[PDB]
């Protein structure tokens, strides 16, 4: 809206209560929005005995289609926004303005790839809170989105063309990271919660598992092909992402199941380990939906007026 | 609750030839709809699910039919093991409250054949105990509809009998049927004759059957 | 400095406890900083380490604030030390697995050797005391064995393994035949 | 494919509670649901409740709420039904049932509702009376003569007949039992023969109380 001229300003993404406030409306979004036919929570508390909390419900199968928030200043308190688009996230920004509202956010659940977000606006990003620490999920954002096109009929298609290029500057911007002389690997992810260890999306209001072995699976700098065709799962047993807990769905009724998104980020990991060796292993990550909301909150904070 | 009703209740049908079995419910249950097969003694069989799908190992012959709140099962030729009581089952509802139809017995049609009565009075070693049951025996007819009146002296009987009836016979397709009478040592001595009297589509005029105490 | 012992085969289970009894993240890793296993908000992350097909956690306790480590099926090359970071802070537990075998699955004669080996970790100093069912007592560190059995040594041996003053107790079946004269 | 086994007979009083069970075997167990349903002497099917087993999660008919419990045994792949405060309406035969829901391991989950698989059922009788085996009485015998025997006073159900050791089987006839205002079980057994066999051919009633380890053989003689 109006841009602060000589002012400094300090971002942390990693620490920005907006992460937390839209987590706390996207749960309750789903609460009103996408019912489970049996939700199933733990409560161990007593130490001697648990009870789990079993809820059964009407299971509407209802469409579900994220349209964009948009979030205002709370009351008492301005927004800024850090205006270099290549703006790590962490640290000073010296081009800073005011704004009403940030820009519309859709907040699409999802593990591994991050889907229908902002693209980079000079080239390929990466962020973590600590990239040294091997735990730290790894931000990607990309500046050249790449089509992904789902059918519940059991596959999701992705140009190989494009998702190489994409690889190519991922892997540059990473070795620019952790070292030139780096080797980059990308392998599958090492397991966990079916939710975590897939490529895991909702679309017509299912929820899909999607294999991603196909799209990691590439070494660079080190020295059927046109479309990749990942397999996929519909489920209905899922595990929840808004809280520990289970929650179980009614089988799909439609027989033409169609999403088309464009992949605009992605959520990684680093093996790390002690390694005398000479490259560097990433997988896909995801599962902790604040990442999620970070990757297009990153560049705006709340300050007390 | 959803309430489902089947007609009719029992169906009399020729060998070989087509039954059809109505259900219906008193709400759409949509196609979660179920029929299952039931002889004597046995668990139910999984005959049809979803309307219309027809179980493995489940013939031809039998297909099933509607959606919403009619139902029809289809057999299009009756063979011999298809002759059974059938139950249809809604499942749509959640939280689950399935429901089943009171069913439909499915018997053999054959031709009118006339009870023979035999009547039975009480042992000796019964009326030493203090107690004397009369049974009345009606014996291979059809169909299975019959009236049985107890009289003692020509008082009609109420309330001091019990029947039982066979199911229908695999060879000859006819029914057997008993009506004891009970009554105390002392309340069987106080009467004379003891008659049973049985009315039937087969005879032409009700036949009874007596004897004398003593 | 805390120290856990496990046996060979068996499950074992290493706490974490946050502050507080809420979820948080979480992460375990080994000594070489191998990532274990941790969690992503309320989903469960497995690592590229020798354990991933047999690590798991207890979720139900997330909300608790405990976040514990469970191994089954432990392997003598299971044994390190864990780290746990929770919160900005680390715990740290050594993990010590031993398994105790006896030469012979098969039945013995009276006034026949029995022999125990106890296999063990790369760097462990371990004693080790087995006593049979009638109080024979053999002790020593990596084999124990007794030259002649006796008919009232068929039954349950009870084997102590002691380490950094924690020990662990192994129960071995054996068979002496008896015999008529 | 399931083979499903239940637990034997049960005889109850009134006020007490029960426990059936019900073995899978043959499939994965975990990929099944299972359902308990009823049937009370001469009526029809009765749904009690399901269990959908990989989430350990029970519901039931709403005229049972609260004095009915369906548990899974998953180590030994057994199905329970309890049934508390028991009343005399609750003597019915007792079926476990299940079916396929899919690859529940992997989160696939049909939550199909019919029901595919059946065990073999659980007579449970609730009841005041106690068991005791019957009195066997005869009824005693024209080409062709009726004679039987007539089985009284017994608990609780079933006695099995036969005549002749086995051997005689054409034209008997043995009826469903009634239950009496005593609380006590009565049957006839009856078989047709000819006429000018008796006298010649002897004819016994073999009767078989399993419930009170009672066996008695009746000779039906012309007078
Ligand atoms: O429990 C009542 C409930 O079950 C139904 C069948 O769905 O009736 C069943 O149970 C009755 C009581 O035991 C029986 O008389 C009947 O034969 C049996 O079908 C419904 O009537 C009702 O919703
Ligand atoms: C801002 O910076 C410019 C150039 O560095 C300088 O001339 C000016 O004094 C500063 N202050 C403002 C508010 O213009
Ligand atoms: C917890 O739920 C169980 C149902 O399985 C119940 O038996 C128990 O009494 C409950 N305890 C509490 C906290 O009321
Ligand atoms: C971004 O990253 C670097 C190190 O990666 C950090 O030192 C810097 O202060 C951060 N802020 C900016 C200027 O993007
Ligand atoms: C990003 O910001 C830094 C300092 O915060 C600034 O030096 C630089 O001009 C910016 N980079 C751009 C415009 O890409
Ligand atoms: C701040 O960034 C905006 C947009 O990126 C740009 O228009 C402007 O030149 C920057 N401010 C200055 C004057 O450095
Ligand atoms: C995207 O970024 C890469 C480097 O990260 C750069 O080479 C490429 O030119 C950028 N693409 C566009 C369309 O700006
Ligand atoms: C960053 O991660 C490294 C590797 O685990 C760790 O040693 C270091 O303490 C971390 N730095 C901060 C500031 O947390
Ligand atoms: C995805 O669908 C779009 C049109 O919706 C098409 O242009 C694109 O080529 C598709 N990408 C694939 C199948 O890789
Ligand atoms: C990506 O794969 C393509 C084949 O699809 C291959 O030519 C190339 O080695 C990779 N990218 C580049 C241009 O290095
Ligand atoms: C994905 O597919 C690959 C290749 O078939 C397979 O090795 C891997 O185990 C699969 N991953 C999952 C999550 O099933
Ligand atoms: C990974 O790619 C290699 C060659 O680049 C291929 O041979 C292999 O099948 C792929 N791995 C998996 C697990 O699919
Ligand atoms: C991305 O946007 C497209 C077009 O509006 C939509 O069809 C698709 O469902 C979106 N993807 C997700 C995962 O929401
Ligand atoms: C993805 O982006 C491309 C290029 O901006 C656009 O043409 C396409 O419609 C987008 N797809 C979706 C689903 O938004």
């Amino acid at each position: 809206e109006v841009v602060l001229v000589n002012v400094t300003e300090n971002f942390n993404m990693w620490k920005n209560d907006m992460v937390e406030q839209m987590h706390e409306d996207i749960i309750s979004l789903w609460d009103q929005s996408l019912k489970p036919c049996v939700k199933l929570t733990p409560l161990c508390v007593g130490a001697g005995s648990c009870n789990t909390s079993v809820i059964t419900q009407a299971c509407p199968k209802v469409s579900f289609e994220p349209i964009p928030i948009h979030y205002c200043a709370p009351a008492g308190f301005a927004i800024l926004k850090c205006n270099n688009c290549t703006f790590n996230g962490t640290g000073p920004c010296t081009n800073v303005s005011t704004v009403q509202c940030t820009h519309g956010i859709r907040p699409v659940v999802s593990s591994q790839l991050l889907l229908n977000g902002s693209l980079a606006c000079e080239e390929v990003v990466i962020r973590s809170v600590n990239f040294t620490d091997n735990a730290k999920t790894i931000i990607v954002q990309l500046n050249t989105s790449v089509e992904i096109n789902c059918t519940g009929a059991g596959h999701c298609n992705i140009a190989r063309a494009k998702w190489n290029n994409t690889l190519k500057q991922i892997a540059s911007k990473l070795r620019e990271q952790f070292g030139n002389n780096k080797t980059i690997i990308f392998k599958q992810s090492s397991g966990g919660d079916p939710e975590i260890v897939t490529h895991w999306f909702n679309c017509g209001g299912e929820f899909f598992y999607c294999n991603s072995t196909q799209l990691f699976n590439s070494t660079w700098f080190n020295s059927g092909s046109d479309t990749i065709t990942l397999p996929c799962r519909i489920k209905q047993i899922i595990n929840m992402w808004q809280k520990v807990g289970k929650a179980m769905y009614a089988p799909p009724i439609s027989g033409q199941i169609r999403c088309s998104s464009n992949i605009t980020g992605l959520l990684l990991t680093r093996d790390g380990g002690n390694s005398n060796n000479e490259s560097e292993i990433f997988r896909p990550g995801g599962g902790d939906m604040r990442d999620n909301w970070r990757s297009e909150l990153y560049k705006y904070k709340v300050v007390k007026i | 609750d959803i309430v489902m009703t089947q007609s009719p209740a029992t169906l009399s049908v020729s060998p070989g030839e087509r039954a059809t079995l109505s259900c219906r419910a008193s709400e759409s249950v949509s196609s979660d709809l179920a029929w299952y097969q039931q002889k004597p003694g046995q668990a139910p069989r999984l005959l049809i699910y979803g309307a219309s799908t027809r179980a493995t190992g489940v013939p031809a012959r039998f297909s099933g039919s509607g959606s919403g709140a009619e139902f029809t099962l289809t057999i299009s030729s009756l063979q011999s093991e298809d002759f059974a009581v059938y139950y249809c089952q809604q499942y749509n509802n959640w939280p689950p409250r399935y429901t089943f139809g009171q069913g439909t017995r499915l018997e053999i049609k054959r031709t009118v054949a006339a009870p023979s009565v035999f009547i039975f009075p009480p042992s000796d070693e019964q009326l030493k105990s203090g107690t004397a049951s009369v049974v009345c025996l009606l014996n291979n007819f059809y169909p299975r509809e019959a009236k049985v009146q107890w009289k003692v002296d020509n008082a009609l009987q109420s309330g001091n009998s019990q029947e039982s009836v066979t199911e229908q016979d695999s060879k000859d397709s006819t029914y057997s049927l008993s009506s004891t009478l009970t009554l105390s040592k002392a309340d069987y001595e106080k009467h004379k004759v003891y008659a049973c009297e049985v009315t039937h589509q087969g005879l032409s005029s009700p036949v009874t059957k007596s004897f004398n105490r003593g | 400095k805390k120290v856990v012992l496990g046996k060979k085969g068996d499950t074992v289970e290493l706490t974490c406890t946050a502050s507080q009894k809420k979820s948080i993240q979480f992460h375990w890793k080994n000594s070489n900083q191998i990532k274990i296993l941790g969690n992503q908000g309320s989903f469960l992350t497995k690592g590229p380490s020798k354990l991933n097909d047999r690590a798991d956690s207890r979720r139900s306790l997330w909300d608790q604030g405990n976040f514990p480590l469970i191994i089954k099926n432990l392997k003598i090359e299971d044994s390190d030390t864990y780290i746990c970071e929770v919160e900005d802070q680390k715990e740290e537990v050594q993990l010590l697995v031993f398994g105790l075998t006896a030469n012979s699955d098969t039945h013995l004669l009276q006034g026949q050797s029995l022999t125990l080996t106890l296999e063990s970790p790369p760097g462990s100093s371990p004693s080790v005391q087995c006593r049979s069912p009638r109080g024979k007592n053999i002790q020593g560190g990596k084999t124990l064995s007794v030259s002649q059995l006796e008919l009232q040594d068929s039954g349950t041996w009870t084997c102590t393994v002691l380490q950094n003053q924690k020990k662990v107790e192994f129960k071995i079946d054996i068979v002496v035949l008896a015999f008529q004269k | 494919e399931v083979q499903l086994v239940e637990s034997g007979a049960e005889v109850k009083k009134p006020g007490s509670s029960v426990k059936v069970s019900c073995k899978a075997s043959g499939d994965t167990f975990i990929r099944y649901s299972f359902t308990w349903v009823r049937q009370a002497p001469g009526q029809g099917l009765e749904w009690m409740g399901r269990i959908i087993t990989i989430l350990d999660v029970a519901h039931y008919a709403p005229h049972l709420q609260g004095r009915v419990t369906i548990t899974a045994d998953k180590s030994t792949s057994t199905v329970y039904l309890e049934l508390r405060n028991l009343r005399s309406d609750d003597t019915a035969v007792y079926f476990c049932a299940g079916v396929y829901e899919g690859e529940a391991d992997e989160g696939e989950y049909d939550n199909n509702g019919f029901l595919k698989h059946w065990g073999q059922g659980t007579l449970v009788t609730v009841s005041s009376a106690s068991t005791k085996g019957p009195s066997v009485f005869p009824l005693a015998p024209g080409g062709t003569a009726a004679l039987g025997c007539l089985v009284k006073d017994y608990f609780p159900e079933p006695v099995t007949v036969s005549w002749n050791s086995g051997a005689l089987t054409s034209g008997v006839h043995t009826f469903p039992a009634v239950l009496q205002s005593s609380g006590l079980y009565s049957l006839s057994s009856v078989v047709t023969v000819p006429s000018s066999s008796l006298g010649t051919q002897t004819y016994i009633c073999n009767v078989n109380h399993k419930p009170s380890n009672t066996k008695v053989d009746k000779k039906v003689e012309p007078k």
